[PDB]
């Protein structure tokens, strides 16, 4: 259960429903993983992502400085978008953002939702 | 089709009765018509007869009076009227009548059924087709419900009226206190004395005057002696209750003014007279009256469906907490016979005719008001101990008062134990007398103090105190721990002889979870608090619109408060431990409520007993209703908490406490005029009867894990909540 | 040393007054003695005079008595007197102060040493409190209205007219304010007789009610009601008149001494407490040059009125009554008496429609925020005053929600009949603000030609006004006069010291606290932690705390830390050594993000171990209440009437001064531009920046 997936249907709520309706067949335990998820040493992917993406951002900074800013195009997010790493003006990302819930409007991985059904 | 009307004096709870007739009617698939202004509306016809829908009776049950009106109609006493009345019913196809009223209204309906032959004069005149005279002929089913505060004939409105009187008495008591004064209060009951009697009992009145039982010669001096004794005892006020129709053995009226003249003349005390008047008919219906009216409404509809032409007109009633149908004709006769006896001055017969419990109230009242001089009370050499065990319950003090005074009247010596078994183990024990318990009847809480702790680990210290204070018997006023306590003491008899004495308990607890009793002292008070709190919450919801309250109530695993409270408050649902419910049940009520929001009544009320489910908590339910109600309604949750216990006991709890304790003391005195299982008992209420049951026999009937009885009478009412909402 | 006594007729709250005199006395370092049985106990002396500790809470009309009375006081070193009573008791104290110098007869007789005649001489400070706004009035009014509400259900059933005799042989204030509070059909007062032709006027009114289909009539009659010739008008004669002229079914009820009984209302308890504290202070501050005074509440401030002047005043009213200076009688009763009287008559008697001069304006009425007891009374008053002023009244339903949805319908005089005592909101109320629905609302105003707006509601009503003010430039439909009256249980509306509904909530809290204390006698050694409503506004927890005798009331407006908490636990722990082994702690619901109701419950439980245990209770939405208290009914009625007068006046003629809050400020009801209230408001917590009642915080320590 994602922590903010529902205001009413909390981790306890679900725990309670599954417990009650599972009676005589199974029992439940609940666990909130917590801030351990932040910490520890980064995985090799995160090390190398961190390293490579930052390097790329610095190149862009260098390149912009050779021009010497007021353009929208000088304030950017360097993100990964389908095969490409690309610089996107923050002004252009506003339309694509849900500010109330701090998430993107379009999330690539939602196309995978059918897989969980199938694979479990 | 069904016609319902209200006649004679109005009584609180009438709206509930009407509500239940309409909703039960509709639920069984009948059509139901209001008849306004009682019989007059039947005679006048026209807009005075209107069909009723589900919505027409919301917002009504918590209000006094009758929303469809009542009236003394002279036109119905005439043949001309009844003819027109009969015609108006036939126009609407109404051959089923439910009449809610007093002696007169029901005799009117009796008469109307006899003369339903009036249909022939309809034939002789233009009136009606012959087909009609045959189609609706002797097909008049009449069912009556009594709604008078008088108890002229348990009746709807009596409990409410009594709340009214006792509110006035409790208010008066603070002002009489200041300096010193005697108050003479005239209460209702034209020719019935029940209200005065039960009010007197409920407030520890100094004197009472009833029509059924006149004073007897020399009362003037006897009364004045009692009042002088009170002043000598330093009592800062007197209260004398007087029935409207109080009379002499010669049938002369004894008026409140004459009583005042007498006191001022003989004793010169500062005296005032208050005639309560129509306030007694008003105010909001008590929890008891709402529930009583609901059960009666439902039962009246059923009686009508089941009625045949061969079956006589009936009055639905409550006898021993069961719904019964009494022949209407027989009941009318009964009421005349009491008045006859009164007129002929066969006063003992009058009291006999009023029933067993009337004489019970009367004897108990006198026993506690009038103390024989000490020299006159022979005395026997027993010491009897009185104690409170469990949580506090309204009516415990009334109970102690009664037990002490009956004990003293029986020539025992009364010992008060303080703080339950805690104080018992610590020797907190002191003699207590008649004067000590004066004024306790209307006091909430526990003046002796009460604790939950059980005797089991303190058997030696307690045995010592019994020996030390030469304790011959024990009365325990309390809850489930009182019962566990008795079990422990019973088991400890072989190792400690000090417990080989008669022991009895009366049930006192807000929860009503004591095995061996249908009712416990305090629960009526709690119900009244819950009901009042719910009335308010519902208003709040109706102000906002599209809102549902989820409300947690007390009771432990015992569903009595949530269930009866649910009924009295008009809740849409009441989740309890005794009836498993699952997510489907919950979803289903949500869907029902969502439908209800399409109507005018855009509120909801859901009660949840505090221990009804380990997973389906108050929050769980709040969350489900909230989420599935989105876009249609929102919710709030409220946990009522300790305030449900309430404060001063209700008139029912006062009198229950008083009467049941008196009875327990009689049993103790009787046992002492003479140890095994039958000497350790619970004195409980069981359908019409108060009975002594060995605690050993109650074990089989008890769920010890959840501290509730195995069989609970009130679960047969569960269908009513569905229907009535 | 201080002596306190009660004299004349008893009134609910007297015990609170006494409690406060003793505790303030002791706290200031004086000794305080109870004097029992009023002046008689002073004369009899002996055990009738007893010293009071923290835990505890004819012959005078002759010279011989006063001599003995004066002696008894001197024995105990008592030169400071606090008298709680009526006209007579205070005149008695006036007289006693004048004759104090008859300590000299004590000298001439053996009585006293000469040193005494000089040491206690003209050192008699007397302060009076009236117990017969006076202490007990609000309680008596609760009593009357309880009876009226009960009688209304039975009158309904039977289409019946009820004649109710209420207290007041000399004063008509109770009958007047009861009438106002229950929407009575007629009232009879001693100060203002009926005027000739009343018989017909009254019967016409009752016939009109039947034609309007009203199922009952209620006529309130003061004990001392009289004609312009000073002949009594009795309840029986009123009954005869109605039965004769109209033949309606009529019954008479004499309320009697019930009106003096029952428990003190929240207002009376708090009033009595503030008066008790103020009486002690007056005594300390008094000099021989200083005259005897009576402590009073004028405009929510504690004032000291010269006792002699007040006595004279009372005679002057009875004098005016004697010679039919009836206007003078009413004049002498004060501004607010005439206010109640005019407002009552305006709402009871409708001039025929032809008679009323028409405006062409449509005025809208609405409820905004949570429900508050008294909202219906307010609507009723506004509607009827509007119609009386020749406007057409439009009811908006469900606040700005219904407004945006066009839930608007004309409403008339008869429509609001019987609303005065109805809890909740009959029109419906919602919290939603207009800001995102400005166009839809502008449309409805245009569609329904809405000329003015009265909003009965809470902090959202005020925010709403701010939004509509700001929207004037883009929408001309909002360039109309707009006013709000404060209705909320919380009392958090800037611009008002009081809001409609809060008294009712206080009474619910207070009654619940009483009940809890009445139960629980059994365990003793228990402390209840009770959560109250109010948002960030501490008014309910604080005033409730005072009225209930709580030991603490945690509120947002006064930060508290773990040390403050530990300190109150230690204090309560000490209190469990005494006889009074039952504790009450109130917690405003939003007083702290971390120090929750459970937190406190847990601390008190853990640190109380071995000495006391706790229970917690969250009172909840019951506080929104059921039927409004008499104060909230009459506040609602009066303040709304006033708002409607302002609307009508503005229409006889837009900028900042046309969008206002009509609130109560220190003795005055005043119209304040919402633009000026912004500076005075904490928008983050929705409370005023300055709250008058915080000056009372020291009282709870003292009085607990
Ligand atoms: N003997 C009777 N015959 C016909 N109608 C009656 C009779 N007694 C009472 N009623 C009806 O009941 C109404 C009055 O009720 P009442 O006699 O006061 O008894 P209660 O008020 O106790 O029902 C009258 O309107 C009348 O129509
Ligand atoms: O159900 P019991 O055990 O008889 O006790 C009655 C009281 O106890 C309660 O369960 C609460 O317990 P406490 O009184 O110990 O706080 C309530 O339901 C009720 O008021
Ligand atoms: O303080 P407000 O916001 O004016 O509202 C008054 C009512 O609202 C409450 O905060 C409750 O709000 P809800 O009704 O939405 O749950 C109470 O404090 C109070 O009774
Ligand atoms: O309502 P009325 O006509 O005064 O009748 C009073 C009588 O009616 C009763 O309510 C009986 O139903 C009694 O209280 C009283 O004796």
């Amino acid at each position: 259960r994602n922590e903010s997936c529902s205001e009413n249907y909390t981790t306890d709520f679900i725990y309670q429903l599954y417990s009650e309706e599972g009676k005589g067949v199974f029992d439940c335990r609940k666990n909130v993983l917590g801030h351990m998820q932040q910490g520890g040493a980064p995985s090799p992917f995160d090390r190398n992502f961190g390293t490579k993406i930052s390097a790329r951002a610095m190149e862009w900074i260098t390149a912009k400085l050779k021009e010497a800013f007021t353009t929208d195009d000088s304030i950017c997010v360097l993100g990964i978008s389908k095969r490409n790493v690309i610089f996107q003006p923050v002004a252009e990302l506003k339309k694509q953002t849900d500010f109330e819930h701090r998430i993107p409007k379009e999330q690539w991985w939602l196309k995978l939702r059918p897989l969980m059904k199938i694979l479990a | 089709a069904i016609g319902v009307l209200t006649s004679g004096g109005d009584a609180q709870g009438m709206n509930a009765a009407v509500r239940a007739v309409v909703r039960m009617g509709i639920y069984v698939g009948a059509k139901v018509y209001f008849i306004y202004e009682g019989y007059q509306g039947m005679v006048d016809g026209g807009s005075n007869i209107a069909e009723a829908d589900w919505e027409s009776v919301s917002s009504i049950l918590q209000v006094g009076g009758t929303i469809i009106g009542s009236a003394r109609c002279q036109a119905f006493r005439t043949r001309e009227g009844r003819l027109k009345a009969a015609c108006n019913l036939l126009q609407r196809g109404i051959t089923n009548l439910c009449v809610i009223g007093g002696d007169g209204s029901l005799t009117g309906a009796n008469l109307f059924r006899k003369e339903w032959s009036g249909l022939l004069e309809e034939l002789a005149r233009n009136g009606q087709i012959d087909k009609e005279a045959v189609q609706k002929y002797a097909y008049l089913n009449v069912v009556g419900m009594v709604g008078s505060i008088d108890n002229d004939f348990m009746t709807i409105g009596t409990d409410s009226a009594l709340h009214r009187i006792i509110e006035v008495v409790d208010a008066i008591m603070t002002t009489a206190q200041s300096h010193q004064r005697t108050f003479v209060l005239e209460v209702m009951g034209r020719h019935c004395g029940y209200l005065a009697l039960v009010s007197a009992l409920a407030c520890g009145a100094d004197w009472v005057f009833l029509p059924e039982s006149p004073p007897e010669e020399g009362w003037e001096e006897q009364m004045c002696v009692k009042l002088s004794e009170n002043r000598a005892r330093k009592k800062r006020l007197n209260i004398i209750i007087v029935a409207e129709g109080a009379i002499d053995t010669q049938n002369k009226p004894i008026t409140s003014e004459k009583i005042k003249e007498l006191v001022v003349t003989q004793l010169g005390y500062d005296t005032r007279v208050t005639i309560l008047g129509h306030v007694q008919r008003g105010g909001t219906p008590s929890a008891f009256d709402r529930i009583l009216a609901s059960r009666m409404g439902v039962e009246a509809v059923i009686a009508l469906l089941e009625a045949t032409p061969d079956t006589p007109a009936c009055v639905v009633s409550l006898n021993g907490n069961h719904a019964v149908r009494l022949p209407l004709m027989e009941c009318v006769q009964m009421t005349q016979d009491v008045q006859k006896a009164m007129d002929e001055r066969r006063f003992q017969d009058a009291v006999r005719l009023r029933g067993r419990s009337f004489a019970g109230n009367l004897n108990t009242y006198k026993r506690l008001a009038i103390k024989l001089p000490d020299d006159q009370i022979p005395k026997t050499n027993c010491n009897v101990a009185v104690i409170n065990v469990g949580a506090p319950a309204a009516g415990m003090n009334a109970a102690v008062r009664s037990a002490v005074r009956v004990g003293i009247a029986d020539g025992h010596r009364m010992l008060a134990i303080y703080d339950g078994f805690d104080g018992f183990a610590k020797g907190q024990i002191k003699e207590i007398g008649w004067t000590d318990v004066g004024g306790w009847t209307g006091q909430g809480g526990s003046i002796l103090g009460t604790k939950r702790v059980l005797p089991g680990k303190y058997l030696e210290e307690i045995a010592t105190q019994m020996r030390t204070h030469s304790i011959n018997a024990l009365l325990i006023i309390g809850g489930f721990e009182a019962y566990l306590g008795l079990l422990e003491l019973s088991a400890a008899r072989e190792k400690h002889e000090e417990f080989c004495v008669p022991m009895v308990m009366v049930p006192a607890t807000v929860s009503n979870n004591v095995p061996g009793s249908d009712f416990s002292i305090g629960a009526d008070t709690a119900l009244n608090t819950i009901t009042d709190t719910c009335d308010r919450i519902k208003q709040s919801a109706s102000g906002t619109k599209r809102r549902v309250f989820i409300i947690e109530t007390m009771g432990g695993y015992c569903g009595y408060l949530a269930n009866m409270g649910g009924l009295a408050a008009g809740a849409d649902a009441a989740y309890i431990f005794e009836e498993p419910f699952d997510i489907r049940d919950l979803q289903s009520n949500v869907e029902h409520l969502t439908e209800k929001m399409k109507t005018t009544i855009q509120r909801g009320l859901v009660l949840r007993n505090e221990s009804c489910s380990e997973n389906y908590t108050t929050d769980f339910i709040y969350q489900l209703y909230s989420e599935e109600g989105k876009g249609v309604f929102d919710c709030r949750k409220n946990v009522l908490g300790h305030m449900q216990q309430g404060g001063a006991p209700s008139p029912f709890d006062r009198n229950f406490g008083t009467k049941i304790s008196a009875r327990a003391m009689e049993w103790i005195t009787a046992k002492l005029k003479e140890t095994t299982d039958d000497s350790i008992c619970v004195l409980g209420i069981s359908k019409r009867n108060v009975i002594f049951q060995p605690v050993a026999e109650l074990k089989k009937q008890t769920d010890f894990e959840h501290r509730i009885p195995k069989e609970q009478w009130w679960l047969k009412l569960r269908p009513l909540m569905k229907i009535l909402a």
